[PDB]
């Protein structure tokens, strides 16, 4: 069956850059049939280009196809804000047609350091046996950073879920939560529970921290 | 204006039946190659089923065979898809999409370039029972704070969070729900806000979990000690 494999995963462009998007085939595409889609967070894809080449009617003349065979290229000539989306290929020219599994076009800006904040976990969720401790990291730029457990000073492991943000339309920060699950009988016997955060905007690491039932 | 509406989607036990149906309005709806098109959560997209504009003409995904039914009704202006045997592989949004080439006939399902789009309807496959979520405050102490509401432990998805019914909006990061080992969801949302303001104004969060008819105000204000 063909594979369609789109490279990069992750494209990072200030606006006005160009982006420039790869789809590979297993085989042969025949007769040119690729067409290229963007999708936007909860919203249905859009077709771009269809012929490898050919723009859809209404489609920006910044975007722009090329290619045939096993290689095909989509192009956004200078980067707009809101071409942060995902990308994907598609393939017509033998069926069962097939999608590539898309290129994220994510928007550059300056570095920008997390504020951190820590949460303790209120006491109704401690009337019933568990315990969540949240650390959030609030517009922050770029994506990458380390947020740390530690409990008493001990460095966690495999005990904590992220989440993170798309990029705000605004001003193309992420923001993201870190949580610690633990059960509220160990909860209890620890007094002191930190986040740390390691981050590119940050010159040292930050540590956010609480002590167990104080104030 | 040209519309795709799906419905039909829901929750259901491995090995029950589904039907989809797409309407169709402001565009000739029997001229077309019709398809779903399903992408599972997080993750890319899939043809499922296509069918020619007069209905004679019909194929289907490998996965699908044999399960799945594809069929359109012209006078209604309405695709359909029969789904018997749901795996928990067959969980995804569906959407129901026009193909971009007006039918030049012979008899055949070909095209293959989608056009036009529904906004899809969400279909999960799982023996898991639907299950509300419990909302927990996230409150703020020690020139910005923040606060929020953990929305722990519901199925399925999704949850909506607002923040004072609508008109905390500035701010605000509901995040990505996760799945946890137990099998459920949990997700928190937040604010960040003025810290003089936690003395003076009120917060809020509205959580609406409506598979289970959830709906749960809570007030998120300072810990006191």
């Amino acid at each position: 069956e063909i594979v369609l494999t789109q490279s990069p995963g992750t494209l990072s462009l200030s606006p006005g850059e160009r982006a420039t998007l790869s789809c590979r085939a297993s085989q042969s595409v025949s007769s040119s049939y690729l067409a290229w889609y963007q999708q936007k967070p909860g919203q249905a894809p859009r077709l771009l280009i269809y012929g490898a080449s050919t723009r859809a009617t209404g489609i920006p003349a910044r975007f722009s196809g090329s290619g045939s065979g096993t290689d095909f290229t989509l192009t956004i000539s200078r980067l707009e804000p809101e071409d942060l989306a995902v990308y994907y290929c598609q393939q017509y020219g033998s069926s069962p047609w097939t999608f590539g599994q898309g290129t994220k076009v994510e928007i550059k800006r300056t570095v920008a350091a997390p504020s951190v904040f820590i949460f303790p976990p209120s006491d109704e969720q401690l009337k019933s046996g568990t315990a969540s401790v949240v650390c959030l990291l609030n517009n922050f730029y770029p994506r990458e950073a380390k947020v740390q457990w530690k409990v008493d000073n001990a460095l966690q492991s495999g005990n904590s879920q992220e989440s993170v943000t798309e990029q705000d339309s605004k001003d193309s920060t992420y923001s993201l939560s870190s949580t610690l699950t633990l059960s509220k009988a160990d909860y209890e016997k620890h007094k002191v529970y930190a986040c740390e955060v390691t981050h590119q905007g940050l010159s040292s690491p930050v540590t956010k921290s609480f002590n167990r039932g104080e104030c | 204006e040209v519309q795709l509406v799906e419905s039909g989607g829901g929750l259901v036990q491995p090995g029950r039946s589904l039907r989809l149906s797409c309407a169709a309005s402001g565009f000739s709806f029997d001229e077309y190659t019709m398809h779903w098109v399903r992408q599972a959560p997080g993750k890319g997209l899939e043809w499922v089923a296509g069918i020619n504009w007069k209905g004679n003409f019909m194929g289907y995904a490998d996965s699908v065979q044999g399960r799945f039914t594809i069929s359109r009704d012209n006078g209604k202006n309405s695709l359909y898809l029969q789904m018997n045997s749901l795996r928990a592989e067959d969980t995804a949004l569906y959407y129901c999409a026009k193909d971009r080439l007006e039918s030049s006939a012979m008899d055949i399902l070909e095209g293959g370039t989608f056009d036009i789009w529904g906004q899809g309807t969400m279909v999960t496959v799982s023996s898991a029972s639907t299950k509300g979520p419990s909302v927990f405050p996230l409150a703020p102490s020690s020139g910005t704070a923040a606060l929020g509401c953990l929305v722990k432990d519901y199925f399925p998805e999704p949850v909506t969070v607002s923040w004072n019914s609508g008109a905390l909006t500035s701010g605000v990061h509901t995040f990505p729900a996760v799945l946890q080992s137990s099998g459920l969801y949990s997700l928190s949302s937040v604010v960040t806000v003025p810290s003089s303001s936690l003395g003076t104004q009120t917060y809020i969060c509205n959580v609406n979990h409506k598979p289970s008819n959830t709906k749960v105000d809570k007030r998120v204000e300072p810990k006191s000690c």
